[PDB]
């Protein structure tokens, strides 16, 4: 496929890793009784291993010669779930955190002792501001156009 | 007393009540700046108007199809159909026309009353109205743009925007269209709910 | 009582409660959706 | 609104807290941990105790009456503990979501009255109805006080409200009683009553 890689559903090394991993867990399983609690734990880990390998091969992950999923972050639309889509999700969360904390610092900057509300959190004020990050890309963008995001001459 | 979205909560100060559809609803404080309020009023009008036309064009052709009067493709399948022009050509036509119209409306948003006249024909201009409510040829039937009338426009736009939000999310999880969802629900509401769909 | 609530709002206690709730949430997310190198819902 | 200094306290011989003066119903000066010291927490917990008491009294009747008559040759009600596992005319999750919407409406208007008294006492569709009560936690009106025993003089209202909180405290202990009983024992709570009445000296908690 891309960069000489082969999809994990086609790679033999990928399937050999799944085999050897499951057979290694089965080798640990023979030591215990079929009704034992370690047996149900190892069986659950085996089922969890099958689920993991199957999910990786199903969602179009590319594999190298090592049989391990390689990620393609160039922006190719076949693999946006590998970086761009989770990255946009992160930037939404990160902007939320920064915008809410910024709203908090602005609200307490006019207090008599602003340091008091920085080492002892005003939870009521925080709880009222935590949901402004939901619309942070909008409130930030408007503050960009209105000259409210950046302090003048610093 | 202008209508309370939450009977307990008080109305924000910057929401005076001189705006149609005002119910004191802005928990996140997005329109605290009057310029943000001025821009978002136009954004609500245009989003509400497009949602009203969209919900109509999505629901009404489909119910008339399911009844049996006409056979019109569904709103999500109407794009895959074949038309007299290439979809790419349709895109470029729509882009050019809106790249002219929306920017002419945008010039009025920034500077009011600056695009009321026709640049091709010097006469035939628009009378002076308010931003978001252009008079003249845009109101041929000469209705009265007043309260209630403007409040009903915003109210229908809000419900239609929620209606569009329902249509897209329903069609995603249910597979079929809005009127088919209503028929499936009407047959047995206690066993055909979003609880059962998931 | 008010002094006790003021103590619970101090930086370390608020951090522990906030990070404990955050740790538990991420643990349950990786419990119902383990592994996952990608965003599979597209 | 009527303080009583020499009221019968929970701990006879002790001193009541300065914030519990006896104006509240069911006031016995019981707050060793000072959970309701400040007036803000006191009024909030007063509403919490009242709603707790009312829900637990409905629950106490919903357990102890059907479990009683079903033991007799009267009814067919299953165990209150296993009543959730039952299947009704629709799935449980649908009943719960419907309950959330409708009870959420009632609690939302109740919350508006607690945070802002009097601002919710009118019907938002037919304004002429209204609720007559003036005390928080005692809404009055035609719906919640039709017989009219709730609009009376003080002392009398205090006597009735003392009865209400007392029955509710007993019911809160009663509901939690049935819970930990059906966990410790393996039968209905009416069997615990009969087992104890059959042998009060031996059929106790020290039976397992
Ligand atoms: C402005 C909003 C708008 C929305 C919400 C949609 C939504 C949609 N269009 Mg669409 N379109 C829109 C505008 C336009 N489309 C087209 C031209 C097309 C085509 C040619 C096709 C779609 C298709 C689709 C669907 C893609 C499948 C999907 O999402 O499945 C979940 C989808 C429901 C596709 C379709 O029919 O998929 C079934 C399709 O083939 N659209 C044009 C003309 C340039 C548009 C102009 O505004
Ligand atoms: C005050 C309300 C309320 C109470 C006390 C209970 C109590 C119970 N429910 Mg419900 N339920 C309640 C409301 C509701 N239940 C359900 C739907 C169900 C279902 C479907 C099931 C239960 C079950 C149970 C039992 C689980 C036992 C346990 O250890 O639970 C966890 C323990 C706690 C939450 C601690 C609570 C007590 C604490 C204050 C001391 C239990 C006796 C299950 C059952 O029958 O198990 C045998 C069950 O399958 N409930 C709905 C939706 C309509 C409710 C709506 O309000
Ligand atoms: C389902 C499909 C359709 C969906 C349609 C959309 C629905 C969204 C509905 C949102 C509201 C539903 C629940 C409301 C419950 C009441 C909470 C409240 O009292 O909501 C209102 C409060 C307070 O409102 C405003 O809050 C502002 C924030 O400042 C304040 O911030 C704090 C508020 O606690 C402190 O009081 C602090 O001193 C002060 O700075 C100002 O106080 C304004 O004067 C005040 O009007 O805000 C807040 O908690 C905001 C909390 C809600 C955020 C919603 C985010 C959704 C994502
Ligand atoms: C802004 C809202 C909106 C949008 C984007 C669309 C978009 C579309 N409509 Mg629709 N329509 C709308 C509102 C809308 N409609 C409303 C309010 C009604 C009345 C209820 C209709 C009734 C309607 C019918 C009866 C049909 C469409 C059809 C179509 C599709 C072909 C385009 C076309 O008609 O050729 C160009 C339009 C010209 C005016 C020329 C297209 C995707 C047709 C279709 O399904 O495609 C086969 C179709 O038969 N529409
Ligand atoms: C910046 C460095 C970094 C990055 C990018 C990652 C990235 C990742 N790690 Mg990892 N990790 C790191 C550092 C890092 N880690 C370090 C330093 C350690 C040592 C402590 C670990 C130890 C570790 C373990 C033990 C595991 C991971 C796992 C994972 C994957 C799980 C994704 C997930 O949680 O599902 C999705 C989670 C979400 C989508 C949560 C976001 C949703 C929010 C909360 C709400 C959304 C609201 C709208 C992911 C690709 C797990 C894995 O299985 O790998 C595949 C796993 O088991 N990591
Ligand atoms: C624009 C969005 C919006 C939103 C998100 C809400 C949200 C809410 N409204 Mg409301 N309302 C709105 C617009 C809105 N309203 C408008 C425009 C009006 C004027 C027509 C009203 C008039 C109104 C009244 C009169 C009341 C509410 C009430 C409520 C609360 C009831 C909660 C519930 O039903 O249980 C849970 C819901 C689930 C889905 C679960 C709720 C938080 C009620 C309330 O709680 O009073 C405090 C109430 O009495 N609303
Ligand atoms: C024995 C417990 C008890 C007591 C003494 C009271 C007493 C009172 N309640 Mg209350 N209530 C209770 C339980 C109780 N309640 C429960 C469990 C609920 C939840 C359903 C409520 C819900 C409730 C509301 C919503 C309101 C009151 C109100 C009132 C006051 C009105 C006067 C009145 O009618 O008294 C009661 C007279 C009695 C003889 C006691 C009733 C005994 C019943 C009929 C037994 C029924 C058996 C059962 C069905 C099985 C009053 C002080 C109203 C108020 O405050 O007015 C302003 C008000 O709005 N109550
Ligand atoms: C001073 C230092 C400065 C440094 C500057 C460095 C710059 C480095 C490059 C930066 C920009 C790189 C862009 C690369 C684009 C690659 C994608 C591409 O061109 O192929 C074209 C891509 C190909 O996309 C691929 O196609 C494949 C089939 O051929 C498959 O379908 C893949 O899944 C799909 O990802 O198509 C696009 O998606 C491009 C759409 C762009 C539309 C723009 C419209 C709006 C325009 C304005
Ligand atoms: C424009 C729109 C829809 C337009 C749809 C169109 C044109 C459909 C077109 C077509 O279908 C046809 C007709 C025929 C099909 O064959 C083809 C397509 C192409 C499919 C929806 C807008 C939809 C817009 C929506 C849903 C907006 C919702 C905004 C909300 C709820 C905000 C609320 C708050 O912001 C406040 C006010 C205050 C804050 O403090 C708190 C929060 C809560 C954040
Ligand atoms: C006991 C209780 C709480 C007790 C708390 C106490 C004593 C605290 C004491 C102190 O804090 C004070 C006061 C002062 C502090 O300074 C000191 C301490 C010492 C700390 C609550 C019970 C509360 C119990 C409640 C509210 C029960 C409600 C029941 C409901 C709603 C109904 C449920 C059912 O419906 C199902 C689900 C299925 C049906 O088949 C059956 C039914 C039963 C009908
Ligand atoms: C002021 C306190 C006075 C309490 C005095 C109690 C003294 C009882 C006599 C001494 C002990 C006799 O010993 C005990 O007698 C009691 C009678 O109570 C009986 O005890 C019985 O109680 C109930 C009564 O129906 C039976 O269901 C149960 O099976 C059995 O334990 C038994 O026969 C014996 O276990």
């Amino acid at each position: 496929d891309i960069a000489g890689l082969t999809p994990c559903k086609d790679s033999k090394q990928f399937a050999k890793r799944e085999k050897q991993s499951i057979k290694k867990l089965e080798s640990s399983l023979k030591l215990y009784a079929p009704d034992s609690a370690p047996a149900l734990a190892i069986n659950a880990t085996i089922e969890k291993t099958k689920r993991r390998f199957d999910n990786y091969g199903k969602q179009g992950l590319l594999c190298g010669a090592d049989g391990l999923p390689h990620l393609i972050v160039s922006g190719d639309q076949r693999h946006w779930g590998e970086f761009i889509t989770p990255g946009i999700l992160f930037l939404y969360i990160a902007g939320w955190i920064g915008w809410v904390g910024r709203s908090y610092l602005i609200a307490i900057r006019d207090d008599k002792k602003p340091t008091q509300k920085e080492i002892i959190i005003d939870v009521p004020l925080a709880t009222g501001l935590v949901f402004r990050g939901f619309s942070w890309p909008i409130a930030a963008y408007r503050e960009l156009l209105n000259g409210e995001l950046v302090a003048k001459d610093v | 007393k202008k209508g309370e979205w939450l009977p307990g909560l008080a109305s924000p100060g910057y929401l005076t009540g001189s705006l149609p559809g005002d119910n004191g609803f802005d928990p996140l404080g997005l329109a605290e700046d009057p310029e943000n309020l001025k821009w978002f009023v136009q954004a609500e009008l245009v989003n509400g108007r497009w949602a009203m036309l969209g919900v109509a064009g999505m629901l009404l052709p489909e119910v008339f199809t399911s009844i049996g009067i006409i056979n019109v493709p569904k709103w999500y399948d109407a794009g895959k159909e074949e038309y007299f022009a290439s979809s790419s050509t349709l895109f470029v036509i729509e882009f050019i026309l809106f790249h002219y119209v929306e920017i002419r409306r945008w010039q009025d948003i920034k500077n009011p009353g600056s695009v009321n006249q026709d640049p091709i024909f010097k006469q035939y201009s628009l009378p002076a109205g308010e931003v978001g409510y252009p008079g003249g040829i845009f109101n041929p039937l000469n209705f009265a743009p007043t309260l209630e009338a403007k409040e009903k426009e915003i109210a229908n736009g809000r419900l239609a925007m929620l209606a569009f939000l329902g249509f897209i999310i329903q069609h995603n999880v249910t597979g079929k269209g809005p009127f088919d969802n209503l028929l499936q629900h009407i047959s047995d509401p206690w066993h055909n709910t979003i609880v059962q769909t998931l | 009582m008010r002094d006790l609530k003021t103590y619970l709002s101090v930086a370390p206690v608020a951090s522990t409660l906030w990070f404990a709730a955050l740790a538990g949430l991420l643990i349950e997310i990786n419990r119902f959706f383990p592994d996952a190198l990608t965003f599979p819902f597209f | 609104t009527v303080a009583e200094p020499d009221r019968p306290l929970w701990f006879p011989g002790s001193t009541p807290p300065p914030w519990l003066d006896g104006s509240l119903p069911g006031d016995f000066g019981f707050d060793p941990l000072g959970l309701g010291s400040d007036p803000e927490s006191l009024r909030w917990n007063v509403q919490a105790e009242l709603v707790h008491s009312r829900w637990a009294m409905l629950g106490a009747a919903g357990i102890f009456i059907p479990e009683f008559l079903t033991k007799l040759g009267i009814l067919n009600t299953p165990s209150w503990y296993t009543a959730g596992e039952q299947e009704y005319f629709t799935d449980t999750t649908t009943l719960f979501i419907v309950e959330l919407v409708f009870i959420g409406w009632a609690e939302g208007r109740r919350w508006a009255d607690i945070l802002n008294p009097g601002c919710v006492n009118t019907d938002p569709i037919f304004p002429n109805n209204k609720l007559t009560g003036t005390d928080v936690g005692y809404p009055g009106g035609l719906w919640f006080d039709p017989l009219g025993w709730g609009s009376a003089s003080p002392q009398k209202l205090k006597e009735l409200r003392t009865k209400e909180i007392k029955n509710g405290r007993l019911a809160m202990l009663a509901v939690m009683g049935a819970w930990f009983q059906h966990i410790y024992t393996g039968t209905g709570p009416i069997d615990n009553l009969f087992a104890h009445l059959a042998d009060p000296g031996h059929a106790t908690i020290f039976a397992a």
